[PDB]
């Protein structure tokens, strides 16, 4: 999971 | 907006639509290729191919179970063209990108077209 | 094999799916979620949802155009859930993550129960 | 496009  | 991302999702999600594909599970469409038969999701047909997506917006054609193509299509190219569409991977070769390259332009596919445009002129 | 890949096509053919999906076309089931409605493709929750693909490979659940979930699931965190599958973004929340992680264990969406037990442990 |  990432901040996109 | 403050959402998250899971980087590999539409990556999971394209392998097993790919998965059904080759159980042949929820397949609502046939696409013939002169001789031969491939059997494909409506859906996935729309989302890869600018013809297909003209063809199952259209209010009439939207409902048919059989779609044939122009006889001038190769069948190996569409096999190849079919398989891309649903893994991201081209099986483009010396003997096929002729084949590859009018398929994919006859079924609008431009960043197919553009990488075999840039191989052609390679080996010329 | 000695395929080449375009990074970016499954990314491309799940923002079209989601395209479909805001114009309601191809949708071919309807989930009820107590008095809310949601608009799908079978194929999509399939390849999203463990709970799904278990439904849609039933011989006679397969055919049903409206299925209908548990009462105790929260529409909304279905709703972000949905946005999820079409998307790849979730909007986790503090008001919203115990919903959304009741509702991706019925769904049986393993990434995202992962990351409501996750983001629930820093809290504590 | 890459190499897989
Ligand atoms: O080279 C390509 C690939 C492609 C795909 C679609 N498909 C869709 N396009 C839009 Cl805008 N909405 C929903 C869908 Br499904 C249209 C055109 C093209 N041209
Ligand atoms: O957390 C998750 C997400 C998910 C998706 C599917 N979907 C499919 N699985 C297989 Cl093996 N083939 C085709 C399909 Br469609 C099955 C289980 C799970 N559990
Ligand atoms: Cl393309
Ligand atoms: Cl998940």
């Amino acid at each position: 999971w990432v901040i996109p | 907006d403050s959402c998250i991302q899971f980087t590999r999702h539409a990556s999971d999600v394209l392998l097993n639509l790919n998965r059904l594909r080759s159980r042949d599970i929820l397949t609502d469409v046939v696409i013939v290729v002169s001789r031969e038969q491939f059997r494909a999701h409506k859906t996935v047909l729309m989302a890869c191919s600018g013809l297909f997506y003209s063809i199952f917006t259209d209010q009439l054609k939207c409902n048919l179970s059989v779609i044939n193509l122009d006889p001038e299509i190769n069948p190996e190219g569409f096999c190849i063209l079919l398989d891309f569409m649903y893994t991201s991977r081209l099986n483009l070769r010396e003997g096929n990108i002729m084949a590859v390259m009018a398929t994919a332009m006859y079924l609008q596919m431009e960043h197919v077209v553009d990488t075999c445009r840039k191989f052609i002129k390679a080996s010329e």
